[PDB]
């Protein structure tokens, strides 16, 4: 059972930082694009933030199941009963 | 099998890959080389 | 005989070398070619090789032994046009008055094309050819010259010679050596310049040795690629399969298709580079 | 079992993952000329915004695949049954 | 025979995931230009979907390719019976 | 239990090094798009700060969860109770 | 003999899967450049089709050659005969 | 406890690693942009430098957190105290 | 010697996988560069295109070095011979 | 210990490998941008340069670290004590 | 010594592998900014194309050592004997 | 022992592939900006190399330790020693 | 694969090739292009 529950602690660590790598570029690249945005016509940021959250909805869509999943996983492990 | 059945498939391949050389890839070499030589000739015949 | 054995038999280079008896005799197996030690010789790579080169040289010395400086012929009309290729090449990358840099770019792209070109032809032709004329089925036979190592390491290390050569010529032992450890990182002082020697040598002597060794490496991947898929294909053949030999006809084709323009390239990117290294030697680029 | 349930974890979180990082890194990538499209032309927004959506579904289609086969490998083992 | 299957898993996992991961960086890299002309150049979004299509078909052929040999793997897996 | 050990010390080295690598990815990519925005117009630096501290939260919100995960599995492994 | 099985079943799944990732990111990024001439200038889109299959050929050149390789490891086997 | 110990190394050189690749990364961009706005405009230099160390506090922030338990973990070892 | 077999099995589908992500990569950036050119300027596309294909030349030689390294390591072995 | 001095090897491997990666491609980043704006005003460059000074100290704090770590591994191993 | 000729098999193969990926992005990457710069300015062409050429002897330097020792590893193995 | 040097060749690996990748992609980048730099200011060439040449040592500057060290280990093994 | 003095016969060989080219191929072929060019210049400036 040791083998088990070693590779579901790396299966949750591989599932968290994934996420938060994939996560935090994704919104790096957003976050420069919004600035710019911003700079260039700062009377539609009112408009533009909203976007910006629109887009944010999509970019953490995968990312909040994978964390899901892995809490799932370290708090209820379903690989211990065999299947 | 093995032999006698490589060297008909290589011969196959390379016939056709002959023709496609001989239609498509000599006529534009020829033709430049014509071209010089008939510019070269044009020149000399001005001089 | 298995699909094994004849990849095995057409990765092998008839061999002459140090026989245990007696400094005479050829290899009739791979362990005992690989026996000899590093005094040994390839005969069939410097034989195709040393061939291409001669009717090469007799071309093009029957063109320019009769130049009419008038209307030119056939045969001399592709002579200048190459001859005019080469020279525009070299005039726009080397700007001193060197004579040696231009025949020798044009040596070395024809003598590279000729090299590579006899891979177009089938690859159980010339080997085949060559076990019925000496009458030994078992005969080692490569014909493409620059997928054998020793070939492409041979051009780079003469490049390289010519390098080493020419910088000495044009700069004295004392600038070559300068160059070599003092000059992309220069102080006023003794005490600083002295701790930025190693880091001047760790730079410049590493890009130094890296050319000749990409010279021959490029060409020789892409040849030896090249003439490795080639064989495979063959196999599809050996099957006796219909479908399988449908699709190895369409496979081999585009292979060669494929295969002409990097037979072109190579040639030209080994000129290029030669040009390259050459010109850089009589100048300062740090 | 053990080998086969232990591999069947690090495959649902190897599933999960690199998915995540793909449709992030993708959104905000989509994102940024969104918005640098926003702001360049003020009143494009409500066609650019359809457009998004319709580029996000073919950046979602195989990620969608992976995490609906990782869920099935975690509720279900096709694996386990093959002995 | 658990080690060949276990291996079936994340050879699955992998084929599925690198694909996803692709093609999910490739298409946000595609629809940011796409986006992009649409709001430079708004009468030409009709031809510009078209050929945004017409890439996108050489964009997804392998990943396509890898995911129906990680579903012929998983419902049909040919290395079992290698052994 | 000498396997889950060490397992766990791997996990969490995965989660802490993922998150500092993605952070530090997208921080220099937002700072130089908000470097470049203060380098052009000067007079719109006040709102810019506050608009990259607004999108900092949402790009550092998952690794922070990850590091506090990597916490948590450090002192008080979870995996060790489950045998 | 079940190890290398194994081993060439994620060999498989190597090919395929980085062959994949790189025709996807290559592919994204020749046809988001593209879409950025075809927008600039409506004219040369006929042109600059022909030019993007050109480089669309060499793209895939070893791409294919892993493909190839792969199918003749998942169909035949040249190691299991090596034993 | 051999595997704990030979694993708590490979924890570390992740920790250190990876936070020391990001770190790179992330200086390489911030310190590019920094570099062009002082080229466009000079007088602005002393302003920039002083943004750039406040991104660069937020750039640093998990690293510093991972390197500190990368020591804590090479002295003070805390997953050997568990068996 | 099954387990020199099934490394080089592992090894040859490295020494190709990464070759193919390279090169469609580098591929794909220098082929957008390509198009970018011609349609900046319709005149000089047969000279960029030759230079294309001369950059072509040096882009594409350690990948083959590794493709025939791998097809010599599949249907010959140097591994194998020392035991 | 054969096992414990093995993936010390590794984790030195990873400390300087990881650092020289980063190192190098960041300081390419750096660089390019120093070049550009060095040609943009040649009239300013002693200030680009010790500007880029300052920031490389920066890039390179956390990737020196790591290589002293992995020196610190190589000659008075810590972790064969533990044992 | 089974162990170690299959560990060597890798070792060469990711010696080769990460050299070709490395020169396929960055001759990518110089390479498209060759058909730029001959673009934009047409009359700088062969000055362009020699520096190019120059740069192009640091760019593969460390990548030829790592070939060259790959080469070296493969016919003429010296951790073999070493016990 | 067999375990110790298996894990050697694979630490030199890494020691000199990562070092090649990240020198071959960093130097792309500066090269490609050095030649923007020439082909648009063709005066600006001799400082420029220079200039260039000043920011390649520090891009080798730890790709160079990290060959050192490789060697220093493929042909003076310090870990043997340790048992 | 295998190191040889092949590599030693393929420089002699190429020395030899390049010696050769140097004098008895270019300097003729680039004195008559010369000539030709010159005589094309001469009809030229006849005016
Ligand atoms: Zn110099």
């Amino acid at each position: 059972m040791e083998t088990v529950v070693g590779l579901t602690a790396i299966a949750v660590a591989l599932l968290i930082g994934l996420g938060a790598l994939g996560t935090a570029i994704g919104f790096g690249l957003l976050g420069g694009k919004f600035l710019e945005g911003a700079a260039r016509q700062p009377e539609m940021v009112p408009m533009l933030q909203v976007k910006m959250f629109i887009v944010a909805g999509l970019l953490d869509a995968v990312t909040m199941i994978g964390v899901g999943i892995a809490l799932f996983f370290t708090f209820a492990n379903p690989f211990v009963g065999q299947i | 099998m093995n032999i006698n059945a490589t060297l008909i498939g290589q011969s196959v391949a390379f016939f056709i890959f002959v023709l496609f050389c001989m239609k498509f890839v000599w006529p534009p070499v020829i033709a430049a080389l014509q071209e010089r030589q008939k510019k070269i000739a044009d020149g000399l015949d001005a001089a | 005989e298995t699909a094994s054995g004849y990849i095995q038999h057409h990765l092998q280079n008839l061999t002459f070398g140090r026989l245990p008896n007696g400094d005479w005799g050829f290899a009739h197996t791979a362990e005992q070619a690989k026996e000899m030690g590093f005094w040994a010789f390839h005969v069939d790579t410097l034989g195709w090789s040393v061939l291409l080169g001669v009717v090469f040289l007799f071309i093009f010395r029957l063109a320019a032994k009769k130049a009419t400086s008038g209307q030119p012929g056939g045969l001399q009309n592709f002579v200048e046009v190459m001859v005019e290729f080469v020279d525009t090449s070299v005039k726009d990358t080397f700007h001193g008055r060197n004579p040696l840099i231009a025949p020798l770019a044009l040596t070395v792209f024809v003598w590279i094309f000729l090299l590579n070109l006899i891979d177009l032809v089938p690859v159980d032709y010339l080997p085949m050819l060559a076990a019925k004329i000496t009458g030994d089925e078992h005969l080692f036979f490569r014909a493409v010259a620059t997928t054998d190592p020793n070939a492409t390491l041979g051009l780079s290390i003469s490049v390289f010679a010519l390098i080493v050569f020419y910088s000495i010529k044009v700069k004295g032992i004392g600038g070559f050596l300068g160059e070599l450890t003092l000059h992309p990182f220069s102080s006023k002082n003794i005490v600083v310049q002295i701790l930025l020697i190693p880091v001047n040598f760790l730079l410049e002597f590493v890009t130094l040795i890296a050319k000749p060794v990409s010279l021959a490496l490029r060409l020789f991947g892409n040849m030896y690629a090249g003439e490795l898929i080639f064989i495979l294909i063959a196999v599809m053949f050996g099957s006796g399969m219909f479908l399988l030999s449908a699709l190895g006809v369409a496979l081999n084709w585009a292979w060669a298709v494929f295969h002409i323009l990097i037979i072109t390239l190579q040639a030209f990117i080994f000129m290029m580079l030669t040009i390259v290294y050459l010109s850089m030697a009589h100048e300062d680029n740090h």
